RNA sequence: GUGAAAUUCUUGGAUUUAUGAAAGACGAACAACUGCGAAAGCAUUUGCCAAGGAUGUUUUCAUUAAUCAAGAACGAAAGUUGGGGGCUCGAAGACGAUCAGAUACCGUCCUAGUCUCAACCAUAAACGAUGCCGACCAGGGAUCGGCGGAUGUUGCUAGGACUCCGCCGGCACCUUAUGAGAAAUCAAAGUUUUUGGGUUCCGGGGGGAGUAUGGUCGCAAGGCUGAAACUUAAAGGAAUUGAC
RNA sequence: UUUUUUUUUUUU
């Protein structure tokens, strides 16, 4: 039984996609088929924000972000929970969660 | 068996029985 | 593009191919322009271009070698250099420089 | 009328040394007995003198190059290596 | 060096992998080391060399000696692994950051200097990954 | 008796009036006409020779020279070469990579040919028959056909002897064996396969 | 043995061209024997902040690199030696959904500096734009990076190191070349990226103490 | 380095830090339910060489066309022969772990290989598990290329970017049944007992078996073509409930 | 993300 339309990827009107690395274990999957995330997060945590300004050597200073873009297999996402297993009708949600 | 496996073993099969084949002539 | 300009004369033009007769219109003050391929002899280049200063004559440098000259050409034999008498429908003259 | 199969040059030896010798020895056999193209006059005349020694009929220009080929594969990397080099000092 | 007040720079590469914790002391050309402490000198067994308490105590350590050398305010230089492997700060960087501001250093500029490849050699581990 | 092809060169002589006649070992490009520049001002271009101290790093060279003035020892066999590693201006030393794959170091006043050494891929070829070996070594020296030591009796080697072919005792010798005793694998760290 | 109390400090002046010259100290061993502190501390390269030379916040996304030409008295008296975008800023300009131009170009000044200039560029929406994505054809992105590229030659080409590194303090270059490829697509957040030297001529005492002032 | 360790490297300075050089791979981020190509496949810049779809056309020929035994071109990865390269990773192999055992999963070091050239090999879940050409057949919003029209801006040089309305072609998507289906699902898998537009290939319960034999291709590995004796009541597809 | 192998024939 086929449980996909897009069989589980994003290929489209296209022969080959090259692959990438699950940046968890390294695993070869499609570019097309990874689970992608993007985060953007202050490189001092909340905790450690107040600490950091406080000892600050210049009168005005803007903390940097780090910028990773993760790429996760399916197993990998699976068990780490990024995505979860949904019903049948919401697997065909495509929208992000709020 | 996995049909991969077995597609090997016959394979391997083939092979030996190819040998004895050649080895009588 | 220089080859399609020396297609063009090719076709539609005066021209004389060889060294011999390169050297011929030069003597005669008949040619305009000479198209020294690179496989040409350095001396017989300098001699070409010794030649074309005391004419007062353009010289171009063709980026290629006599069988590419010759193939542009559209002959099937090598061309070491040529020279152009007169451009029927082309303006390479009033181009290069 | 198509004379040899496959031996082709080779058919001179025979039945002896092998098949994969035979088969091996064919590429230096077409190669150092081939023609070559004279980048100082334009005409394919570059035959080979000795191993490594490749003149020309119709110029008289004698290279050194391969010992069964006029350019070996290292040779051009050796040539744009050098090219590099030289242009950097240059510049 | 001329006034109390006067502030001396150094610049602190920490290096957060996963399995330890290396933070590094060096002046601004950083071709001169001032005091380098790692996880993997505060503990005992090797699974604690990367674990916050140990990266806490090692910037302790390297501030103490610092101010020793007189060196007010460091520049941060915080780096993973890198290369074809993870890009993700090991969990000691966190903790070395905050000890070295708590410690009475000043902090300076901070930057994110894992080796990015514009692309890179084959990732170990197989086609397949890790198996687990 | 040599693979390499070699290159007649004429020189105009520095202080006398009289041709200077050389003969260099062929780097692969040469041809005849071709101008040869030799000097520490000469141009990174096959076939000139330079000083080490002029060639850049990375650069593929022959003839090598090892000690300023010997005109070259090093990497002079058909299609072989030695690569510029690093230069050391302090005590003015260059660092090469020889064909054999070892690590040297020389004054940077020795000077090499720029290029690799003409008529590589000689060995490639098979010669399928003991002529040509007879050809090939009947110009280089008596060497040729070899006899193995186990077909001897034993009062010529100790190999030989035995109602058997074989050695009877181990092939790898002392380094520091009598001549007559150092046959078979001298001074060997190991043996078989990789 | 403590190897820091043999050890003198420095202090890193920068060139004229910059407001701040007082950039930091750095150490190193004392002269024993033929190790010399001159020739230890000669060609150090420091990585600075272009918001701490200018004393300007604005201008902390950009790192200069400074080389040490020469050493007087405590000084070490240095000169530009490139400068590079920092990490965060380069990855905060990237985004998705836009389209990304990129171009390089050799050039020499007139003081015979060869450097490789490296400019970055990025697709801008317009204000009443109602599609998501801004991206540009191929072949506008190809006249983009000629544009880039002619303008990046005739700017270095047609000045010094001085000068170009003047031009590159307010980010003058990056302007010229948005109002000269507007008219083939809006772009933002250009940039000259990075710049590094290939080459640099002979060393020069005058030429050095130029840009640096008197200290005494 | 691991779950924890050990093999391993380390005062002959390991790991880490800065600068520089060399080598070979790889072309991140941009990068998408986007593009090109007959498929395989194709992602750094610039130049050259030919090639191509769509669009526009009040240009030309005038049936020159569709699909195809035989016969041909290309054809991932692995693999073969011989050079060149050989950074990384890494079949085989060797060790360290885990284990009752562990010829593995994990870790460490590595040969062939991984890259390129010349010549072979011709097979993949080579998939949309869905031949090609043509006609009809509901709606809707996006998107790529070209074109037509309208309109207002632009730190720009009539144009380009954006805005709006349309036509043609393309990769797709959402809703729906008046359709089909064993359903899963499909806007083509519809217009089929109210059965017929043209045309190629190909299946006949499950195994034996893609085996034996013959032929043919290939250096080989194997590819293509391809049975029977005998055995058997099921194998199998979709979907429902429970159990796990 | 340590480790976790096995359950005679027919029938209900
Ligand atoms: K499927
Ligand atoms: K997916
Ligand atoms: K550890
Ligand atoms: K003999
Ligand atoms: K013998
Ligand atoms: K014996
Ligand atoms: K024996
Ligand atoms: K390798
Ligand atoms: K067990
Ligand atoms: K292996
Ligand atoms: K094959
Ligand atoms: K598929
Ligand atoms: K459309
Ligand atoms: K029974
Ligand atoms: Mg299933
Ligand atoms: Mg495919
Ligand atoms: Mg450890
Ligand atoms: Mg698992
Ligand atoms: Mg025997
Ligand atoms: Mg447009
Ligand atoms: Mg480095
Ligand atoms: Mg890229
Ligand atoms: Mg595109
Ligand atoms: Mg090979
Ligand atoms: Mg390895
Ligand atoms: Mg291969
Ligand atoms: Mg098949
Ligand atoms: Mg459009
Ligand atoms: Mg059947
Ligand atoms: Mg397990
Ligand atoms: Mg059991
Ligand atoms: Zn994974
Ligand atoms: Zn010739």
């Amino acid at each position: 039984t086929f449980k996909r339309r897009n069989g589980g990827r994003n290929k489209h009107g296209r022969g080959h996609t090259k692959f990438i690395r699950c940046s968890n274990c390294g695993k070869c999957c499609p570019k097309d088929k990874a689970i992608k995330r993007f985060l953007v997060r202050n490189i001092v945590e909340q905790a450690a924000v107040r600490d950091v300004q406080e000892a600050c050597a210049f009168e005005t200073y803007t903390l940097p972000k780090l910028y990773l873009k993760m790429q996760y297999c399916v197993s990998c996402a699976i068990h780490s929970k990024v995505v979860r297993v949904r019903s049948v009708t919401d697997r065909r949600v495509r929208e992000p969660p709020q | 068996m996995r049909a991969k496996w077995k597609k090997k073993r016959m394979r391997r099969l083939k092979r030996k029985r190819r040998k004895m084949r050649q080895r009588s002539k | 593009s220089i080859n399609n300009r020396l297609a063009l004369v090719m076709k539609s033009g005066k021209y004389s191919l060889g060294y011999k007769t390169v050297l011929k219109t030069l003597r005669s003050s008949k040619g305009k322009l000479i198209l020294i391929s690179n496989n040409c002899p350095p001396l017989r280049k300098s001699e070409i271009e010794y030649y074309a200063m005391l004419a007062k004559v353009g010289v171009h440098h063709f980026n290629g070698n006599n069988v590419d000259l010759g193939t542009a050409c559209g002959k099937y034999f090598r061309v070491s250099c040529l020279s152009i008498i007169d451009p029927g429908d082309s303006d390479i003259i009033k181009s290069l420089p | 009328t198509k004379r040899t199969k496959k031996a082709g040059i080779v058919g001179k030896y025979g039945t002896r040394y092998g098949a994969s010798l035979r088969k091996q020895i064919k590429k230096m056999e077409v190669s150092q007995h081939s023609k070559y193209f004279c980048e100082f006059c334009g005409k394919y005349a570059v035959k080979r003198k000795a191993v490594g020694i490749w003149g020309c009929k119709d110029c008289g220009k004698v290279k050194a190059g391969g010992a069964y080929t006029l350019n070996t594969a290292s040779a051009v990397t050796v040539r744009s290596t050098i090219r590099r080099l030289r242009e950097q000092t240059e510049s | 060096a001329t006034r109390e007040g006067e502030l001396v720079f150094g610049v602190a590469h920490i290096f957060a992998s996963f399995n330890d914790t290396f933070i590094h002391v060096t002046d601004l050309s950083g071709r001169e080391t001032m005091v380098r402490i790692t996880g993997g000198m505060k503990v005992k067994a090797d699974r604690d060399e990367s674990s916050p308490y140990a990266a806490m105590l090692a910037a302790q350590d390297v501030s103490q000696r610092c101010k020793e050398l007189g060196i007010n305010a460091l520049h941060i230089k915080l780096r993973a692994t890198g290369g074809n492997k993870t890009k993700t700060p090991g969990p000691g960087a966190q903790s070395a950051l905050r000890a070295l501001a708590r410690s009475g250093m000043k902090i300076g500029r901070i930057e994110d200097v894992t080796p990015i490849p514009t692309d890179s050699t084959r990732r170990k581990g197989g086609r397949r990954g890790r198996r687990l | 008796g040599r693979g390499a092809p070699l290159a007649r060169v004429t020189f105009r002589h520095p202080f006398r009036y009289k041709h200077q006649k050389e003969l260099f070992v062929a780097a692969e490009g040469m041809y005849t006409g071709q101008f040869i520049y030799c000097g520490k001002k000469a141009n990174l271009m096959v076939g000139n020779v330079l000083a080490l101290r002029s060639i850049p790093e990375g650069a593929v060279v022959c003839n090598v020279e090892h000690k300023v003035g010997d005109r070259g020892v090093f990497a002079r066999c058909s299609g072989d070469y030695a690569i510029v590693i690093s230069h050391n201006p302090d005590n003015g030393t260059t660092r090469i990579k020889l064909p054999s794959g070892a690590k040297k170091i020389v004054p940077s006043g020795c000077r090499a040919m720029i290029g690799q050494v003409a008529g590589g891929g000689r060995t490639e070829k098979p010669m399928l028959k003991a002529g040509n070996a007879y050809h090939k070594y009947r110009v280089k020296r008596n060497c040729w056909p070899k006899v193995r030591g186990v077909a001897m009796n034993p009062v010529e080697h100790p190999h030989g002897g035995g109602n058997h072919q074989h050695i009877g005792h181990a092939s790898t010798v002392r380094r520091d064996a009598p001549p007559g005793q150092k046959v078979g694998l001298i001074a060997a760290r190991r043996t078989g396969r990789l | 043995a403590d190897p820091y109390a043999k050890k003198d400090w420095y202090d890193i002046k920068a060139p004229s061209v910059f407001d701040i010259k007082n950039v930091g100290k750095t150490l190193v061993t004392r002269t024993q024997g033929t190790k010399i502190a001159s020739e230890g501390l000669k060609h150090r390269v420091f990585e600075v902040s272009l918001a701490d030379l200018q004393k300007d916040e604005d201008q902390s996304f950009r790192k200069i690199r400074l080389r040490a030409e020469d050493v007087q008295g405590k000084n070490v008296l240095t000169n530009f030696w490139g400068m590079d975008f920092t990490t965060d800023k380069l990855r905060s300009l990237v985004k998705k959904w836009q389209t990304l131009i990129e171009a390089h170009v050799d050039v020499k000044t007139t003081d015979s500096y060869t450097l490789r200039m490296f400019c970055i560029a990025f697709t801008k929406k317009r204000p009443n734009q109602q599609k998501r994505t801004c991206y540009a054809q191929s072949s506008q992105i190809r006249q983009i990076r000629r544009k880039m590229v002619e303008i990046m030659r005739n700017q270095a080409s047609s000045c010094d190191l001085k000068e170009l590194v003047a031009k590159f303090i307010p980010e003058s270059i990056g302007r010229e070349i948005e109002k000269a490829t507007s008219s083939i697509f809006p772009l933002q957040n250009v940039y000259i990226r990075k710049v590094k030297i290939l080459k640099a001529p002979k060393f020069d005492i005058g030429k050095l103490m130029e840009v640096h002032g008197d200290y005494s």
